[PDB]
């Protein structure tokens, strides 16, 4: 059977002209992704801030249409229009948005904001819309009173559950959340993940939850993805590559996170060196400039996801040592 | 002090039933003085920082006994005269980055106005220092990025684009409202250390705002708590988080992963914040902490100070061990 | 405790009131209208009445006025007052039907050409850019074809020539929403088009349009003004400020009341939609809120 | 020394026979060209023109026209004229008009709207070349007024040398858009709707103009024109203000000349239509009217109450005719024996007119609203515009229209032949749609007859008909106020309705 | 051609919309031929090509609509702005109250208002018309037909002074119909963004309030700004009857209803298909301006 969700080389490239009138340029903003996701799987994505994940969260929730590549819902094309279908596909997929203000319209009580999914996709009436918005307001730690608010009379942790709120509101198969914790108090953002693992079970949810904060997807995934430059560096289980990050980006990903307990800290694996340039992408390995373990290979040729048992990695060195 | 709050109190709605959204908070920042806020998202600490900037609008209204900066006092001295002191010797970075840039000019105008403003270099050296600035900050090519807008940039990268031209502005205190939220750790520790190194070189005093805990107790050297409107707790960074004096940082610090199995299910303290309809007098903690007395419901706790030291708003402090 | 749920329309209300100028505005453009309903009570003389006897009678309050013709006499005899109170009954109709039938076309079509996309764009660009061409007077010789005499043959001219300012402004508008990532949120949920031009992303649209509303009702008269110094769009027995103040030029040097009292009627109409616009503005505006 | 003249709109083109506006006239006739005859300054009297000495038939069939010698035409800068006025260029100026074959006839839009419908090309039999110095016309009929209809602006002297070049050149529209003639101020410039600049001809014949130069400065509203007149921007204009009469009157440095005008306005009923076809009802309907009252609230003593439809101060004027004087209880007397006391709805027209010196037929209209609505007979006011008025009019749709008109030619016939007989009402200037055989036999008789004391008296009883039968309600005559600067000299005013700036001096 | 689609269906669509319009019928097909062989035929009153009787008057009410404009926007855009900094100031009442007192009175009257003070009785601006009449130009010279340029390069001792003593008026009397949309548009749009989140970052980078107003506020402002003048420059050309028959000007207003009332069916057909082609050409500029203002619809 065909998985839940499937991504097959997905590329998008944007252009940028220095203005009106001006040479055109090709930002390399997603460089062919490839994933399976399952019902009720996590697929965690992590990686540099600036190298293709609301990218591919917008080609995943059909915001866009990719430059390429193919992708799979079910076993049903996403990217072949398909206008009679696609009033049933919708709703099944849905998005949490990054910096979520600009998501809610200015001139709408978030009732209302919160009533539309509703509105649209379901037969419950006005009051009933209502009852189902505070309920779902109440699972986040939403008060009655917020019902009359509108969106510029909130704070940034309010406007994120806000969000949350709205993605989860149609019962959707797959969730693709955009930093959905990354503005709320740990007190509160414990009642959020504990909302998103009881509909994981109870529904069967699957979410491709991107994050910055590695703590919560050491908790939350199933499978973590690692992202470089619009490609792909490393894959497996979050037990895997917690445990042995091979890929050497991986190791001075995971040797740089906060810890609260003094004991469990330790001095940061450093990087130097110049950022790859987006718009000129060095030649063959993206991350050569700062990598520790470069071969001659990284300068000529680029590295492909080789498989070492279930922990998929795109390096030389790896291979090498393999 | 470099910054003095004697008493601060933002309402919001009309004057018959008042949201509290900041209610009697008092604190002190010294000249490189590193202070961290910390607590529950709707505690007021966006509201507070605005406050102090002078950056709120008609519905809502400013209370306040004292308000100072630099030798001068924001409510005795007049508004064009007020505005010009904060808005040269304060910075803010604010939470939302691409609602907070102007969708109309090039990132490039975008920094090169405040480095133009608050260090008077001419076109080629304004160019030049918004490249080193992007630069060190963390941006992917500076050389291109600046002829980029801010509907281009994505998340991470419009905030990095704000903290470069807020640490342009050669503040005396930054107000940081979460400066690493959309960043990744390899970046995170990147900010932070160019923030200290920033903090160290040329005094400057910082206020760091987090909703995550591990970078305030490496960076700061004082933590004010805020929770429902009022300071909960006050003192040493190191101390607080060993040693937690009122129930809320107790209950805020034991909810972290790190004190639970990969796919547990999270511990937290149970309830919601007041509303305006609902508010108990007395202690606001007092339908959700659990060792609510008497005391507790009948009579708001004073901001007692302890002999270590530190303070909490609380009628029994906790000991060293965890119990009042 | 919590107060009672609020509707939109009494939340309209109460944020309106705040507004001082707004209410002025509004009781204003109220007595106006109360005025025009029962003239045929309160106004002292039928206006088809000429007082021969009073022949450029200036008003009460000037060498030769008599108390009879309150605000004086026109050239041909007749009672100012009782012209101008009759004179809004059609004045009103002329701007109201005006105004309505060109915002609602205008907000219709400007919407579909700054949402759908770019082929319909430059079809309902080029309509408008023929639109504007064509002079208002042309509009008005042809329609006397179509149709027999009647005021159809002004206002339908009207609407036209109004019709490309609600258009475009919308489209203007329009173009800076359509982008914007609250429509996105919205097409995700599964929102069709028309839903979201018309819900989500039209009261955003209503900045301008207030602007232009609020003028066109100035226009209305202007307009047939300008088309009163031709033979088009009224008839001489039935007044109309336009009519009447286009019909009386020639005395303007000579006899200030009866060119200047409709040149009132006109301006204290114009502040009034001025004053209730900038009400309804802020009764819209969620910041203020 | 300079004229400003503030004329009251653009002129059609540049020659006069192809146009009948009289501003057309005015920029194209009285400076620009000279006639066979013309009529004498501030009169109706025909004068020697281009003929020296002139003689008609005993059988007044035949006219004869001895030329000038010597007169010349202007030195265009297409073209020097050769050659001096002959019998050759008046044979073109109507061979031009009257047949055909002409090779200019149809250049520049040959329409002729004023020959065609003057009768002109069915009286002429032949115009013919005696010498080089005389010319001829044969008439089919005798036709009294045939001399003032020479004098008139339509006809004009036209080069034949000056048409000729420009054919052979291939371009003969510079006849007409580039005028040469014999007239004292001949042309210079033409921006369109802007200005029209003419310079004193060198070789005048007659009194060379005291003025080098005259421009006129187009400007279509009187009140500017007005305003213009306050400060010098102007010296002289056309038709004022009813209103601004009163200032005008007591200004310091504006001569307001002052005429009794040949200008008569009625409103004419159509006899064919079932109100009007009874004459009691038409006596009703004049009796209704405040004429009284109309010379204040239209003209503001701008104006003479109408006994009859020559104005007074022509010969042959009926002064022993009643008028139909203000009386309601008379006007219900009638039209309860005529058994309309209940009531009926008539249709008025009002007018937009092109010529000056017109009424303000809007405010004529509903003042007679107002006074048949007082008698039981309410009215509507109809302003069709001029083009569908017209087709409508000729459609014979109306009951009842307001005109003006103007005494063109001097001589009566310009009134009761152009305006009520038989002949003009297949054309459509005879609105009244009206002709009483009785009044028939008294114009067409007077305009083949030699006698002017047998003319007049049947004019006299043209007059007493036409009041027995009311064809139209005559109701004013205007008086023709023609300001002109203190500063200006030897201005002397037009019946006819023309501006005559060849004797004009500037102080 | 200088357009971006539906070429040949707009040519057809005014002509077919023109014609059909002002003969209220093979002549539609055979007119067609005309234009599109490269001429718009012979007027009914003048008897001149249409096309050397409409350039010497499309210049006329050319330099007339974008003097008109230039006062409509130096003055309705910098008071459109203050009127909404000081909201509710005298200011704010004062500005804008003038402002549509100049709209309310009916171009005849305050036209004639003009005229009577500034003209008649305090002496200071010549009455009507394009250069004062006893004063000509030199035909001989290359001249382009726009006065003001003609007199500036070919005038002499003062000619240039004169030609735009002649101009102010009528600019005035144009402009303020304009001018009360722009200060409306202008102060209704700077509100709506006067509360938005990077105006707040403006005042907090420390930046002069001038500068925030003019720099951050005022270009988000500026679309229905410039939308407003596009509209405005459209019935500036193919409207403005009524300033040109009290200031005597020779444009294109009385030429197109005069033709209409004489019934030269060419120059109907002709000069509405020309000021088509010159909306259109506007339209465009302020369509490319769109994007010049705003990035994120590019
Ligand atoms: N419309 C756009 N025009 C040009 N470049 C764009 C555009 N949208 C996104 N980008 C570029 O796309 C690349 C990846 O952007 P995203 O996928 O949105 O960023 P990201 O990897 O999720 O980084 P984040 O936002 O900081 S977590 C970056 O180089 C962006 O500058
Ligand atoms: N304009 C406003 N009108 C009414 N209530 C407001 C307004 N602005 C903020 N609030 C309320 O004030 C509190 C938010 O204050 P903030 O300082 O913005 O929150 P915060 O502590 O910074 O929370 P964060 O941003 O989520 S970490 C909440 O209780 C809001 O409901
Ligand atoms: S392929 Fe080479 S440069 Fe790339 S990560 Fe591996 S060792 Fe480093
Ligand atoms: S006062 Fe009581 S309820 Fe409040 S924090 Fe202290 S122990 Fe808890």
């Amino acid at each position: 059977q065909q998985p839940l969700l499937q991504a097959i080389d997905l590329k998008k490239h944007y252009p940028v002209k220095k203005g009106m009138f001006a040479p055109e340029r090709l930002v390399k903003a997603l460089d062919g992704v490839s994933f399976n996701l399952e019902r009720g799987k996590t697929l965690a994505v992590v990686g540099e801030s600036g190298c293709g994940k609301s990218t591919l969260g917008r080609l995943l929730t059909m915001i866009e249409m990719p430059t390429g590549g193919e992708l799979y819902y079910q076993g049903q094309d996403l990217l072949k229009h398909d206008p009679q279908a696609q009033k049933l596909r919708r709703q099944k997929i849905q998005i949490v948005f990054q910096n979520p203000y600009g998501s809610l319209n200015p001139r709408k009580k978030v009732g209302q904001i919160l009533e539309e999914p509703l509105l649209i996709n379901t037969s419950l009436s006005k009051e009933q819309r209502r009852e189902k918005a505070l309920s779902m307001m109440a699972k986040v730690g939403l008060k009655t009173e917020h019902y009359d608010r509108y969106p510029h009379m909130f704070s940034g942790g309010q406007r994120q559950r806000i969000a949350i709120a709205r993605g989860l509101m149609l019962d959707p198969d797959v969730v693709i959340a955009d930093q959905p914790v990354s503005a709320l108090d740990v007190s509160v953002r414990a009642q959020v993940l504990n909302l998103m693992m009881d509909l994981q079970q109870e529904l069967g949810l699957s979410y491709v939850f991107i994050s910055h904060d590695l703590s919560v997807v050491e908790h939350i995934a199933d499978e973590v993805m690692v992202m470089y430059l619009g490609r792909c560096v490393e894959k497996g289980t979050k037990d895997q590559i917690f445990n042995n990050p091979r890929h050497p980006y991986t190791q001075a990903l995971l040797s740089a996170t906060p810890r609260l307990n003094p004991d469990d800290r330790r001095e940061r694996i450093k990087l130097s060196g110049e950022l790859p340039s987006p718009l000129n992408p060095p030649p063959g390995c993206a991350f050569n400039a700062r990598c520790r373990r470069r071969f001659g290979p990284c300068t000529q040729l680029q590295p492909q996801l080789k498989d070492y048992g279930g922990q998929l990695v795109a390096c030389f060195a790896v291979d090498q040592d393999e | 002090a470099l910054l003095n709050v004697d008493k601060l109190s933002v309402h919001f709605g009309d004057e018959s039933a008042p949201f509290r959204a900041v209610d009697r908070i008092s604190y002190s920042v010294k000249q490189g003085e590193v202070v961290g806020i910390v607590g529950e998202s709707g505690s007021g600490k966006s509201v507070s920082s605005l406050a102090i900037m002078g950056l709120i609008d008609y519905p809502g209204r400013v209370m306040a006994e004292k308000l100072e900066f630099n030798g001068q006092d924001l409510q005795r001295i007049s508004e064009k005269e007020r505005r010009n002191l904060v808005g040269a010797e304060v910075a803010m970075i604010f939470q939302d980055p691409m609602t907070s840039l102007n969708p109309c000019y090039t990132v490039g105008f975008q920094i090169m106005e405040a480095i133009k403003v608050h260090q008077g270099g001419n076109k080629s050296t304004r160019r030049q220092r918004a490249i080193d600035l992007l630069n060190q900050v963390g941006i992917p090519d500076p050389a291109s990025r600046l002829d980029v807008y801010p509907h281009q940039l994505s998340g991470g990268m419009s905030q990095r684009v704000m903290i470069a031209m807020a640490i342009a502005c050669r503040p005396k205190l930054l107000i940081a409202d979460q400066p690493t939220t959309a960043l990744d750790v390899t970046i995170q520790a990147q900010i932070i250390e160019l923030l200290l190194e920033l903090q160290q070189k040329e005094n400057m005093a910082l206020v760091l705002i987090t909703h995550d805990l591990a970078l305030v107790a490496e960076a700061a050297h004082k933590i004010i708590v805020m929770y429902a409107g009022q300071v909960v707790e006050t003192g040493d960074a190191h101390a607080i988080f060993h040693a937690p004096r009122h129930p809320y940082t107790q209950a805020l610090l034991r909810a972290l992963p790190e004190f639970a199995q990969d796919k547990e299910r999270l511990a937290s303290l149970p309830g919601v914040v007041p509303g305006k309809y609902d508010r108990p007098n007395g202690c606001l903690l007092n339908p959700r902490c659990p060792y609510a007395t008497d005391r507790c419901r009948a009579e708001e706790p004073a901001l007692n100070m302890l002999a270590d030291g530190r303070q909490s708003k609380c009628h029994y402090p906790l000991d060293d061990a965890g119990r009042p | 405790s919590a107060p009672v749920p609020m509707t939109p329309l009494q939340e309209f209300w109460h944020y309106f009131k705040r507004n001082k100028g707004a209410v002025v505005g509004l009781v204003y453009v109220v007595i106006v209208l109360f005025i025009a309903i029962f003239a045929n009570w309160i106004a002292p003389y039928n206006p088809a009445e000429q007082f021969r006897d009073a022949l450029l009678a200036p008003p009460a309050w000037q060498e030769g006025g008599s108390m009879a013709h309150l605000l004086g006499t026109d050239d041909v005899g007749r009672d100012v007052l009782s012209r101008l109170m009759y004179g809004a009954r059609l004045s009103l109709l002329v701007g109201c039907l005006v105004v309505v039938l060109s915002l609602i076309m205008g907000v219709i079509l400007g919407l579909i050409a700054g949402y759908f996309g770019g082929l319909v764009d430059n079809i309902i660009m080029r309509v408008v850019d023929i639109m504007l061409a064509l002079p208002s007077l042309l509009l008005a010789l042809v329609l006397v074809a179509i149709f027999g005499p009647s005021i159809g043959n002004a206002a339908l001219a009207l609407t036209f020539v109004a019709l490309p300012h609600y258009v475009r402004l919308t489209r203007a508008a329009v173009l800076v929403e359509v982008n914007r990532d609250y429509v996105t949120a919205s097409r995700v949920a599964g929102a069709g088009a028309m839903r979201q031009m018309f819900i989500n992303i039209f009261p955003n649209c209503l900045a301008p349009l207030i602007v232009q509303a609020s003028l066109g009702f100035s226009n209305a008269i202007l307009d047939m003004a300008a088309l009163g110094f031709l033979g088009m769009g009224a008839q001489p027995p039935t007044p109309e400020w336009g009519t009447m103040l286009s019909d009386v030029l020639q005395f303007a040097q000579s006899a200030w009341w009866v060119v200047t009292f409709p040149g009132l009627a006109i301006l204290l109409t114009v502040l009034a939609f001025n004053l209730m616009g900038d009400g309804l503005r802020d009764a819209l505006d969620p910041k203020l809120k | 020394k300079t004229l400003v003249y503030c004329s009251e709109g653009s002129p059609e083109g540049f020659n006069p026979q192809l146009f009948t506006s009289g501003t057309t006239y005015d920029a194209s006739s009285v400076p620009l060209y000279n006639r066979l005859v013309e009529f004498k300054i501030g009169t109706t009297e025909v004068i020697p023109g281009l003929a020296e000495k002139w003689e008609v038939s005993e059988d007044g069939k035949t006219y004869t026209f001895h030329l000038r010698k010597g007169v010349k035409w202007h030195d265009n800068k297409e073209f020097k004229p050769t050659r001096e006025l002959n019998a050759d260029d008046v044979v073109f100026s109507f061979d031009r008009q009257k047949n055909a074959q002409n090779p200019y006839h149809k250049v520049s839009g040959g329409s002729y709207e004023y020959f065609e419908g003057m009768g002109l090309p069915e009286l002429i039999s032949e115009v013919k070349k005696v010498d080089d110095n005389t010319v001829q016309f044969v008439l089919t009929r005798p036709e009294a007024p045939f001399l003032a209809d020479l004098a008139m602006d339509f006809a004009s002297i036209l080069s034949k040398e000056y048409a000729d070049a420009m054919m052979k050149a291939g371009t003969p529209e510079k006849l007409d858009l580039n005028p040469i003639g014999t007239g004292p101020f001949q042309l210079q410039q033409y921006q369109k709707d802007s200005r029209i600049r003419y310079k004193a001809f060198d070789g005048y014949w007659g009194t060379k103009p005291q003025i080098d130069t005259l421009v006129f400065s187009i400007t279509p509203d009187a009140s500017v024109r007005y305003a213009k007149l306050q400060k010098n921007e102007c010296q002289v204009m056309p038709y004022p203000n009813p209103a601004d009469i009163a200032r005008m009157k007591q200004d310091k440095s504006i001569n307001l000349m002052e005429m009794p005008g040949l200008n008569v306005g009625y409103l004419s009923y159509n006899v064919q239509k079932k109100p009007l076809d009874d004459v009691k009802v038409r006596q009703a309907l004049t009796y209704a009217v405040n004429k009284d009252a109309i010379i204040k609230a239209v003209y503001q003593g701008a104006g003479v109450s109408a006994k009859n439809l020559i104005p007074p101060t022509m010969w042959g004027y009926n002064d022993d005719v009643q008028d139909y004087t203000y009386d309601p209880e008379k006007a219900k007397a009638l039209l309860k024996e005529a058994g309309l006391e209940k009531g009926f709805s008539i249709d008025l027209w009002a007018m937009p007119v092109q010529d000056p010196y017109n009424p303000n037929a809007r405010r004529m209209a509903e003042m007679i609203q107002a006074d048949w609505a007082k008698v039981g007979v309410q009215a509507k006011i109809v302003t069709y515009e001029w083009g569908e008025y017209l087709k409508r009019a000729k459609d014979g749709e109306h009951q009842t229209v307001m005109m003006g008109w103007t005494g063109r030619n001097g001589d009566p016939d310009n009134f009761f032949a152009t305006l009520f007989s038989c002949a003009a009402s297949e054309q459509g200037s005879n609105y009244s749609k009206w002709c009483y055989k009785p009044f028939e036999d008294l114009i067409q008789p007077a305009r083949a007859t030699d006698d002017h004391n047998k003319r007049v008296e049947l004019y006299k009883q043209a007059q007493v008909v036409m009041h027995d039968q009311a064809p139209a309600l005559i109701i004013a005559h205007s008086t023709v106020f023609e300001p002109v600067r203190k500063e200006v000299k030897g201005y002397v005013v037009d019946p006819l309705g023309k501006h005559h700036f060849e004797n004009v001096s500037i102080e | 051609l200088r357009r971006l689609g539906l070429v040949i269906p707009t040519f057809i669509g005014i002509t077919l919309l023109t014609f059909a319009f002002v003969h209220m019928w093979q002549q539609y097909l055979h007119y067609i031929w005309g234009v599109m062989h490269g001429d718009l035929g012979i007027s009914m009153k003048s008897r001149i090509p249409v096309w050397e009787e409409f350039v010497p008057r499309f210049q006329a009410t050319l330099e007339l609509g974008v003097c008109a404009m230039i006062f409509a926007t130096a003055v309705g855009i910098p008071v459109g702005v203050l009127a909404a900094v000081k909201r509710g100031s005298i200011f704010d009442h004062t500005a804008v109250g003038l402002a549509l007192t100049g709209y309310s009175m009916p171009i005849f009257w305050w036209g004639m208002m003009l005229i009577m003070l500034v003209s008649v009785h305090w002496n200071l601006t010549p009455v009507s018309g394009r250069v004062s009449d006893m004063v000509f130009l030199d035909d001989s010279n290359p001249l382009t037909g726009f006065m003001l340029i003609d007199t500036a390069i070919w005038g002499e001792d003062g000619n240039f002074i004169d030609a735009v003593a002649h101009m102010i008026l009528p600019a005035i009397v144009l402009g303020t119909i304009p001018l009360a949309v722009i200060v409306r548009m202008t102060r209704s749009s700077m509100l709506e963004v006067l509360g938005e989140d990077y105006i707040r970052t403006a005042r907090a980078k420390g930046l002069t309030r001038m500068r925030v107003i003019i720099v951050h506020a005022l270009r988000n402002a500026m679309l229905p700004v410039v939308t407003v003048i596009g509209l405005q420059v459209g019935t500036l050309l193919a409207g403005a009857i009524l300033t040109e028959t009290i200031f005597s000007w020779p444009g294109l207003g009385r030429w197109l209803i005069d033709a209409l009332q004489r019934r030269d069916y060419p120059v109907v057909q002709g000069g509405v298909l020309l000021v088509a082609t010159m909306i259109i050409l506007v339209n465009l500029l302020v369509d490319l301006l769109y994007g010049v203002v705003n990035p994120r619809i590019r």
